[PDB]
């Protein structure tokens, strides 16, 4: 399990190396530049996206969104123990931007509000 | 029961992308990237994908783009210091030759003289040197070659040809994939793959017709093009085997020199000691004979059983796509590849020591091809001797013929994209995407 | 053991159309040129139709005598070879034979099928 | 189209004899100072077996008793010793352009 060791393995078995995976994500002198330059900007933007979504601190995170039905004809422990990521990630790419949307929009524009009443009192 | 949206980083999933890649090398003057690169990595790690059968594509592999533009600036770079030949194109009277003379075709070596500018602006100096017919043109009077359509520059004398392998490495956030596929085409799933920081150390070695120094295929002899079918395409070959060639420069010239302004200095070719002889190379009969038979067994799988398979010489074109380009001690020599493929193939077998091709030389050469460009090589002093192992070739289909029982192949070239892709074909780069989502049954308090 | 099984034969009225099919077996296929040809008493051995490979285009060729009613195909995946034929004359009656080329810059029907019989009327 | 002639068509031979075939192509079948004509042999109920090709070549398991013979436009097959086992049509083809040609089938038979 080198990098990308868990690219072959099913989605479940996956998990155990998102730690791994993590540590590996971060004239001729405008080369260099611009390329560390797009690198941070990339990193620092899927970043924030963790943060509207309120799960900045962890690698994995739950959320009270509902799955939409529709976006997979699959069962939970097929997807889990009969699929890798890179397949997985194939079928649901028609759905990414109304996932990431619903996240920001349905859930974490609520939970603002009521911490808000909490702490008034 | 009830599915829910949750949230995964560290996700081992990628998608394909272009970025420059960064070159690196283990290597004091050469025209060669060693300046602008940075020490590498002596071992780099590789680590293999199982069950990934990602797909290449060779033809349409930015990497060999990047690597073209970046060799082209360096070898610009490396001339920019270098001296300015403008005072150079003058009248040139030549007087023919005389020696001790086995000589060449007739008329190919020149002696000739003329009024050269000097130190101060005030005086000039007769002077004389020896010509290739190639670098002279007639106008009895004459003009060197190209003075009426761009500037010559001297190449600096103290500044290296030979070849450095160089490396290339991906950026953070990025991966090169490397197929370890037997004997694959170049294109389509690969059923191999794995993963490293950096690529296998590349030479730039520039020559046409074949090509020289390049990796070799690990069991058989690999035949790839980019359109199997389309005559105007080129055929790549790869051996399996290397084919010694034995090239060499007897003449035992010398070299002298004038100073020209107050910043710069001419170098020429002086008088020739000894014998006056034409400059040649020697492939081994046996192994080229071998080698041919390996190629027209893999050219049958290809084009099928019952074809004639004949070879023949390029029937046209300048003398740089017609002539197979060497570079050896910073010498540039054209050499005539007639009689490497002079042959036909019938019966697994040809229907007919060593074999000797006749080489040319020239002082003004344009590497890339570029308009409005030329540089001048100085002439190296002594005999000249260079082995070197042929590692694969290019073809292209000639008759293209479905009409008959027959087919003839003629050497290509002339597009150094070509060269590049020998070893390149191997490598992927793909951009990483540790985000995503899954339906994981789950709840968060508030 | 190179072995071709010809299929398809029979008898069909004058006009009408008909597929004739070749299932090679104990060579690849892909890596080889095929031929048809056909037989009777009336006029001894004829050369009818040739097939290429994908160099070549699957470029095909027929004897006058029969082009423009008769047409060649192959499917490369499936080991087999068809010929097929329309507006067909009482002239075309004969035995059809799957064959092979064999020898190399020596062209020659060195193996042939069993053949099968075609009649029109 | 090159036309390619044969004769005789029949001819009976007696047991320990030589047989001899002739064709005459219109035009030529060498190409790369090597012949192209190929000889084919027949009986009833089976597919014709190849014996000869470039015009001199015996093909796998043919016997010495067969020979080709000749260059140009001018060829012949000559079999000995005649024997039953022989008994057969016999064709010359020309393979060295498309459309490829047939020759006459000539009856070779025991007299
Ligand atoms: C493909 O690779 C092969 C293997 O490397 C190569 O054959 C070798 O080429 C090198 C480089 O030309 C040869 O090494 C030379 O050795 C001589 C010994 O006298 C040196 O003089 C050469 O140059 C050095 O010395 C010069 C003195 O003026 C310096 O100016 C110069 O900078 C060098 O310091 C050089 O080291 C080697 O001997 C051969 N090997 C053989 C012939 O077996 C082949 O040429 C390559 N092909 C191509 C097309 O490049
Ligand atoms: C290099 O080899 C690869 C395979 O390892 C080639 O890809 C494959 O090529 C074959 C032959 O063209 C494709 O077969 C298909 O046949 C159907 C008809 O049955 C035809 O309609 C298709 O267009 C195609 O020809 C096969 O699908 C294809 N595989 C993939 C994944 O695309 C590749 O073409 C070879 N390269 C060259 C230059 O020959
Ligand atoms: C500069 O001179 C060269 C010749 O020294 C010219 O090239 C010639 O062009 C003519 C016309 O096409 C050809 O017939 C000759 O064979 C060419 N000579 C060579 C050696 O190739 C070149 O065109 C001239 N440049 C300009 C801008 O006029
Ligand atoms: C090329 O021609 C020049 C001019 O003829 C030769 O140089 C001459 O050499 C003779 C004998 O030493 C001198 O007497 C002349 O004065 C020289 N002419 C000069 C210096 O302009 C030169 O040797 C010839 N080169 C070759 C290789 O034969
Ligand atoms: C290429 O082959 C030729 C022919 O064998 C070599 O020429 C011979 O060179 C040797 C050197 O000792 C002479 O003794 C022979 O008499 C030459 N043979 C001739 C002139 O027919 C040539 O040297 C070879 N080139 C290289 C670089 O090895
Ligand atoms: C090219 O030159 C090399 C030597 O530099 C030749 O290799 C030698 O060949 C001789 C026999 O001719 C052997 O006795 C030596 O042992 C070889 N040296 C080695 C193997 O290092 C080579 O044969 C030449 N190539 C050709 C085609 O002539
Ligand atoms: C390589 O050399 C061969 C001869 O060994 C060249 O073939 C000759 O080319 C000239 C060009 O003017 C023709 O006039 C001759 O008739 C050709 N000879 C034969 C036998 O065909 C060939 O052209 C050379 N290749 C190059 C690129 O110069
Ligand atoms: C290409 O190969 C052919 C065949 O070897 C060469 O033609 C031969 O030339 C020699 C010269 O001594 C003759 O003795 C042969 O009889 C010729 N063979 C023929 C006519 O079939 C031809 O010269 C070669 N082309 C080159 C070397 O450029
Ligand atoms: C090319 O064809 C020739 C002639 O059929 C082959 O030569 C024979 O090969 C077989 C199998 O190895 C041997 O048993 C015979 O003794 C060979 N005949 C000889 C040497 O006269 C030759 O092997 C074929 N080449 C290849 C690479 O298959
Ligand atoms: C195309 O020609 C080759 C020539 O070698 C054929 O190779 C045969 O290979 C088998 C072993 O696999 C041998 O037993 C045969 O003797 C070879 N035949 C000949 C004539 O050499 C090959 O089969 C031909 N076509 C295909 C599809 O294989
Ligand atoms: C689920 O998807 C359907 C379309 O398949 C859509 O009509 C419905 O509104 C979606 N439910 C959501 C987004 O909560
Ligand atoms: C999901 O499980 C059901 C039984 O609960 C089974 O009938 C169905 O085939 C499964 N769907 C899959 C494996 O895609
Ligand atoms: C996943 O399910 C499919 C259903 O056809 C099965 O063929 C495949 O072997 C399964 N993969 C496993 C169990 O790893
Ligand atoms: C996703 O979009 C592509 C667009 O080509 C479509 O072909 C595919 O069927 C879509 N997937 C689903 C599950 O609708
Ligand atoms: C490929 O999947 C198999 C199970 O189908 C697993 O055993 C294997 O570890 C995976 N890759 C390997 C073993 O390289
Ligand atoms: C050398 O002399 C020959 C004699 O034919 C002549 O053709 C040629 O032009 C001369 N070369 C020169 C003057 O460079
Ligand atoms: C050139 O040849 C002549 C004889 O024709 C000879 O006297 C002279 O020494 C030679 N020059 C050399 C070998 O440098
Ligand atoms: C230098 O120029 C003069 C101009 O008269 C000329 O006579 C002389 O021959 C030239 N010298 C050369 C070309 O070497
Ligand atoms: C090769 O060129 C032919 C020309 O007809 C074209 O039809 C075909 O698509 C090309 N094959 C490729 C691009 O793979
Ligand atoms: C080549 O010229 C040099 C000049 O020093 C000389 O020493 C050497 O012997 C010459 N080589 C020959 C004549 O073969
Ligand atoms: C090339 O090698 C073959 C054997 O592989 C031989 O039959 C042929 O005569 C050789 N050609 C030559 C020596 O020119
Ligand atoms: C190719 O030539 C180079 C330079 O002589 C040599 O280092 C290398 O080992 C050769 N490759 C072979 C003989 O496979
Ligand atoms: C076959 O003949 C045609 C003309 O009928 C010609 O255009 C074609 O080039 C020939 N062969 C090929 C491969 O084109």
């Amino acid at each position: 399990l080198g990098f990308l060791g868990a690219a072959g393995s099913t989605m479940g078995a996956a998990s155990m190396t998102l730690t791994v995976q993590a540590r590996n994500l971060l004239h001729w002198g405008i080369k260099q530049l611009q390329a560390r330059v797009l690198a941070v900007e990339h990193y620092l933007r899927d970043q924030q996206l963790l943060g509207i979504w309120g799960c900045s601190g962890k690698l994995i995170c739950c959320t009270n969104v509902p799955w939409n039905s529709s976006w997979s004809n699959r069962n939970l422990s097929e997807i889990w123990d009969n699929m890798t990521w890179l397949q997985w990630d194939k079928e649901i790419s028609n759905y990414t931007q109304i996932i990431y949307g619903l996240l920001e929009e349905s859930q974490n524009q609520q939970e603002k509000n009521e911490q808000d009443l909490l702490a008034l009192d | 029961e009830n599915l829910w949206v949750t949230v995964y980083y560290g996700v081992p999933v990628w998608k394909d992308a272009e970025t420059t890649l960064f070159c690196a090398s283990d290597a004091k003057h050469n025209v060669w990237a060693t300046h602008a690169c940075v020490p590498t990595d002596p071992n780099p790690q590789e680590i293999h994908l199982e069950n990934v059968t990602e797909e290449f594509n060779m033809w349409k592999n930015n990497m060999v783009e990047q690597m073209h533009e970046d060799i082209i600036s360096l070898w610009d770079q490396s001339l920019k210091p270098c001296v300015k030949l403008t005072p150079l194109c003058v009248t040139l009277q030549c007087t023919n030759v005389t020696n001790n003379i086995t000589d060449d075709m007739r008329g190919e070596l020149k002696n000739c003289s003329f009024n050269m500018t000097t130190e101060l602006r005030d005086k000039k100096q007769k002077v004389y040197s020896l010509f290739y017919r190639l670098d002279v043109v007639q106008i009895k009077e004459y003009r060197l070659i190209n003075c009426n359509t761009s500037a010559i520059t001297q190449a600096c004398p103290k500044v290296s040809f030979e070849p450095i392998p160089i490396h290339y490495c991906a950026p953070a956030g990025f991966a090169i994939l490397k197929c370890k596929d037997k004997k694959f085409n170049g294109t389509g799933p690969c059923p191999s793959v794995s993963t490293v920081q950096c690529t296998h150390g590349i030479k730039p070695v520039v020559s046409t017709q074949l090509l020289l120094n390049g990796s070799l295929a690990e069991e058989e002899v690999i035949i790839r093009s980019e359109n199997i079918t389309n005559n105007a395409k080129n055929i790549l070959v790869q051996l399996n085997t290397p084919v010694q060639i034995n090239c060499t420069r007897p003449n035992n010239n010398t070299v002298k020199s004038i100073r020209i302004g107050p910043g710069q200095a001419f170098y020429y070719t002086g008088d020739i000691i000894g014998d006056i002889r034409q400059a040649h190379c020697n492939v081994s009969k046996a192994t080229w004979n071998e080698t041919l038979g390996k190629v027209v067994k893999q050219l049958r799988k290809h084009f099928g059983n019952n074809t004639i398979i004949r070879f023949a010489q390029s029937s046209g074109g300048d003398l740089e796509v017609t002539t197979h380009s060497f570079n050896c001690g910073g010498e540039f020599f054209y050499c005539n590849t007639s009689g490497l493929f002079n042959s036909t193939w019938i019966s697994n077998t040809s229907v007919q020591d060593s074999i000797t091709l006749p080489c040319r030389i020239k002082q003004i050469i344009n590497m890339w091809q570029r308009i409005g460009q030329a540089m001048y090589a100085p002439p190296i002093q002594g005999v000249i001797r260079c082995v070197s192992n042929i590692t694969g070739l290019i073809l292209t289909r000639d008759g293209g013929s479905t009409n008959s029982t027959t087919e003839t192949f003629r050497p290509g070239g002339g597009d150094m994209r070509d060269n590049w892709r020998s070893e390149l074909y191997k490598y992927k780069v793909v951009k990483i995407e540790p985000l995503g989502v899954a339906p994981t049954r789950c709840k968060r308090r508030v | 053991e190179v072995k071709l099984e010809e299929s398809g034969g029979g008898l069909v009225q004058a006009g009408g159309s008909m597929k004739l099919s070749c299932v090679a077996s104990g060579f690849s296929l892909s890596n080889y040129w095929m031929n048809w040809v056909r037989q009777s008493p009336e006029k001894g051995l004829e050369w009818v139709a040739e097939i290429r490979l994908k160099p070549q285009n699957y470029a095909t060729h027929y004897a006058e005598s029969v082009k423009g009613r008769f047409s060649i195909s192959r499917d490369d995946s499936r080991s087999t070879v068809y010929l097929q034929m329309n507006n067909l004359r009482a002239e075309d009656t004969g035995i059809y034979y799957c064959t092979r080329p064999g020898y190399y810059g020596h062209y020659a029907m060195d193996y042939w099928g069993q053949g099968t019989s075609v009649t029109v009327s | 189209d090159i036309v390619l002639t044969q004769s005789p068509a029949s001819l009976a031979v007696s047991p320990g004899q030589r047989a001899t075939i002739s064709c005459r192509p219109s035009e030529s079948v060498d190409n790369y100072g090597i012949s192209f004509m190929n000889w084919f042999q027949q009986k009833p109920g089976q597919p014709p077996k190849l014996l000869i090709y470039a015009a001199s070549n015996r093909g796998s398991g043919v016997p010495a008793r067969f020979t080709g013979s000749g260059s140009g436009t001018d060829f012949s097959l000559n079999i000995h010793p005649m024997e039953e086992d022989d008994i057969a049509m016999y064709f010359c083809q020309q393979s060295k352009e498309v459309p490829y040609t047939f020759g006459g089938g000539t009856k070779l038979e025991i007299k």
